[PDB]
RNA sequence: UUAUUGGAGGUAGAGCACUGUUUGGACGAGGGGCCGGUUACCGAAUUCAGACAAACUCCGAAUGCCAAUUAAUU
RNA sequence: CUGGGGCGGUCGCCUCCUAAAAGGUAACGGAGGCGCUCAAAGGUUCCCUCAGAAUGGUUGGAAAUCAUUCAUAGAGUGUAA
RNA sequence: UCUGGUGACUAUAGCAAGGAGGUCACACCUGUUCCCAUGCCGAACACAGAAGUUAAGCUCCUUAGCGUCGAUGGUAGUCGAACUUACGUUCCGCUAGAGUAGAACGUUGCCAGGC
């Protein structure tokens, strides 16, 4: 429940999104209680291992910059061909 | 029996319909004026001759061809005709229960049937050439049939 | 031997809008040409016999919504 | 032998073929399924041959679903005819698949039986296929 | 059961169908009529600005008696034309509300014609 | 369903042209219409 | 020709809210096994999930179109 | 006219689709209608608001008609869309 | 500010549910003598009334249950460009529908009355 994130900068183009997915990274956003919209980056391999040990519906304490937020998972877009996760939405709860 | 909070809040009857039925007039046009004369003898109002609303097949029907009759009784004419139907019907019928155990539509309707037996309670069988039937509905201010069962028990044979 | 039974069509009628929003018009000019009433008339706009919308006075033309999903045309005075 | 009972228009334009699957690309009714990898038409004789070869291998065990129905008629003009004197009479009924679409779903059987039953069906379709599970996570 | 509908919400459906060709334009203003059960009201309106101009009433203390409910309505029509005589005593448009032009609405309109207005 | 002519009593000529069918209105219909010779309305009857 | 503003319209894509098409599963009413009813079967209705459309649309682009600005270049 | 010509079929007008979100746009491309009617089915002034479904009710062809609750037009709108 | 009359605004304004409110306004309510009225019914409409009642309409609170509104981010599609003939790929602009967070149990002009 200790996953790490990296804040994306402004205005990702088309190229640097697919260049980000040819690494092991996946784009993401966080929103909800007490926060603002922050768009982030998560490793794919690390994200699967956290889900497979806390379940589909569990609490993740991930860190954005300095602070850490208790975060649940809202939805995710999946590519059924070539079977990789392509977007993940995060929801803060408190 | 209900412990009403205000005397303005109490159930009461509103209207009674005297709609007869079809009387399918392929050749009964002279009987239709007599069926109008039967309702004008039964009730004290010239009934509205309710015509058809379609032209459906396999029947003697078209757009028009008046196939009904109904008269509305609301006031003292409803108050006077309800008292005579309380007495000169059940003695002229001689049934066990009299109407039904439950004939409301969830709202408090009587919907009692007739088969030309208590009809013509004034004149005897002198000019009548065919059987008929009436439908006496009771529109009231009852919310449900269980509250209407307290209203139907007063001068009723449930 | 084969043949067909579809060759018919009507001549097309040049429907649609004829003036633009923000344009100055003269006091009798046709604004919109339609079957039925896709656009209602508003201020200083008449509605013809074949549902043609036209201007009463001369001015500038404004298209504008009417309710949730209805549209109208108006003509306002000063130019 | 699948075909609709009545259609409003017997003669129709042919469907658009390029692109990706619009929807219906996750297994929902069963446990295992067969998804497509290239693009083709499936002409309602292929999914009769494929459903039979599916069924006799499983010895009437678990259930089988078909996610494809042939909706669109196609026509063909008769033998040795000049071009253009109207559009010909109907010939058959097709359904269009694009890469992603699930074709069949099976359930109620072990996994290695499901791989072999779907492999026998896949040699009767004109499209490259692939064996998939019920996705989670 | 039996549902009685209130009379006022049926009136406004009838009133909105009337007031679609009719408006007050400040050369030709609009007077509408509202009667409740015990009083009669009257009010001049310019619909173009949405600003009213004059007003008279049955419950006003200047005109308060127990005449007929109809001779009451006549006194209102005499009252509203005097304040209409101060400015805009020209032609107006009579808005009948949603009522039949009959009885108490009609007696209000006759009093307004017989006291200077030009409708 | 035929063509039909209304004519004035004293308007001089036969101006107005209407239609009817004979099965529904076999009679000679008549109206009050305008002939500008007299600057008023006058009875015009079917010929 | 471009920048900025304003507007008309229903394509691509998506979707099932109407019209038609369709796959499974439930719900119960009817006929319906029977000895009138069970149970099986039938069709119809209502719901859950999931698909299709040139002559379907609760939605709806990019571009193109019409215009106006003491705008800027030609 | 004609995917050679003949045989076959068609030749004027209206409405949809093709038609590529202005308008316009072809093929022996796909679907249908017209060669009228109405003396009120016209004008004006006042009133009214449906089909359908559900539930009750002699005739009940299941549904004709009656009462009741909902019902965005699904009704109806002379005649195709 | 409270009540009423009457206008403006894409239901964020609606629908449902729960609770309070009244002789000042409003309404149920009383009656058919008169104007007027019902394909029959003073139900409706019209008129004459003020005994009764806050039960209902109405108004004020409470709720996000249905409807409505609705980003951010990602994706589909696409103008232009560059490779290519693949049911295509790459770059750059624009940017949906669906879905999620959330909004929301109206806002406001004029007059009269009651404050
Ligand atoms: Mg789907
Ligand atoms: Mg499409
Ligand atoms: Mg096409
Ligand atoms: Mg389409
Ligand atoms: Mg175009
Ligand atoms: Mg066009
Ligand atoms: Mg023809
Ligand atoms: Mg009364
Ligand atoms: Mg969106």
């Amino acid at each position: 429940a200790s996953l790490k994130s990296i804040i994306r900068q402004g205005k990702q183009t088309r190229s640097d999104l697919k260049q980000l997915r040819k690494s092991g990274k996946v784009p993401a956003v966080v929103y909800g209680y007490g926060t603002k919209n922050v768009s982030v980056k998560v490793d794919e391999v690390e994200f699967i291992k956290v889900i497979r040990e806390v379940g589909r519906n569990g609490v993740i304490e991930l860190g954005v910059g300095s602070k850490t937020i208790k975060v649940m998972v809202a939805d995710y877009q999946f590519d059924p061909l070539k079977n990789q996760i392509t977007h993940i939405d995060f929801l803060a709860i408190n | 029996k209900f412990n009403y909070s205000s005397v303005m809040e109490v159930p009461k009857i509103d209207k009674i319909v005297v709609n007869m039925g079809v009387g399918d007039a392929v050749q009964n046009s002279k009987v239709l004026d007599n069926a109008v004369e039967e309702l004008e003898l039964i009730t004290g109002q010239k009934p509205l001759v309710t015509k058809a609303k379609k032209s459906i097949a396999t029947f003697r029907l078209r757009e028009g061809m008046p196939i009904g009759a109904k008269v509305t009784l609301r006031g003292e004419r409803m108050y006077e005709f309800l008292d005579k139907l309380i007495s000169v019907s059940l003695p002229r019928v001689r049934d066990f229960q009299g109407v039904s155990k439950k004939a409301f539509d969830g709202r408090g309707n009587y919907t009692l049937g007739v088969k030309e037996q208590l009809i013509f309670p004034e004149i005897d069988y002198d000019k009548v050439s065919k059987v008929r039937g009436m439908d006496i509905v009771i529109v009231t201010t009852a919310n449900t049939d269980e509250e209407a069962r307290e209203l139907l028990a007063n001068f009723g044979m449930p | 031997v084969s043949s067909t039974k579809n060759g018919r069509d009507s001549e097309s009628k040049r429907l649609g809008a004829k003036r633009a929003d923000g344009q100055f018009v003269t006091g009798g000019s046709i604004l919109y040409r339609q079957r039925g009433t896709k656009i209602y008339p508003g201020e200083n706009v008449g509605r013809g016999g074949d549902d043609t919308l036209f201007a009463k006075i001369d001015g500038v033309v404004k298209f504008e919504r009417k309710g949730r999903d209805k549209k109208q045309v108006s003509v306002y005075a000063v130019a | 032998m699948l075909l609709p009972k009545r259609v409003k228009y017997r003669r129709q334009h042919r469907p658009k073929t390029t692109g990706r699957s619009k929807g219906g690309n996750y297994v929902t009714f069963g446990e295992f399924g067969l998804q497509a990898t290239t693009t083709s038409w499936i002409t309602s004789r292929q999914i009769e041959s494929a459903r039979i070869a599916m069924t006799r291998y499983m010895k009437r065990g678990g259930k089988v679903w078909i996610k494809i129905f042939p909706h669109t008629p196609y026509t063909k003009k008769p033998l040795e005819v000049r071009m253009g004197a109207g559009k010909g009479a109907v010939e058959g009924w097709i359904a269009v698949v694009k890469p992603g679409r699930i074709l069949f779903e099976v359930a109620g059987v072990s996994e290695e039986v499901a791989r072999e039953a779907l492999r026998l069906a896949s040699h009767k379709l004109p499209v490259k296929t692939k064996f998939v599970k019920r996705e989670e996570l | 059961m039996i549902s009685k509908i209130d009379k006022n919400k049926v009136r406004l459906k009838r009133h909105a169908r009337v007031r679609t060709n009719l408006s007050g334009t400040a050369e030709k203003p609009r007077l509408n009529v509202y009667r409740s059960n015990k009083h009669i009201y009257a009010q001049i309106i310019d619909d173009n600005k949405g600003v009213t101009l004059a007003q008279a009433s049955s419950k006003d203390s200047d005109i308060a008696t127990t005449a007929t409910k109809v001779e009451l309505a006549t006194k209102v029509g005499e009252a509203i034309a005097k304040k209409a005589a101060d400015k805009g005593i020209k032609e107006i448009v009579f808005d009948r509300g949603g009522y039949l032009y009959h009885g108490r609405v009609k007696a209000l309109a006759e009093a307004a014609r017989e006291s200077g207005l030009e409708f | 369903r035929v063509n039909v002519t209304l004519a004035c009593t004293e308007c001089g000529d036969r101006n107005y042209i209407t239609t009817k069918n004979k099965r529904n209105n076999p009679e000679r219909i008549e109206m009050k219409k305008y002939c500008p010779r007299l600057n008023k309305y006058t009875l015009h009857r079917e010929t």
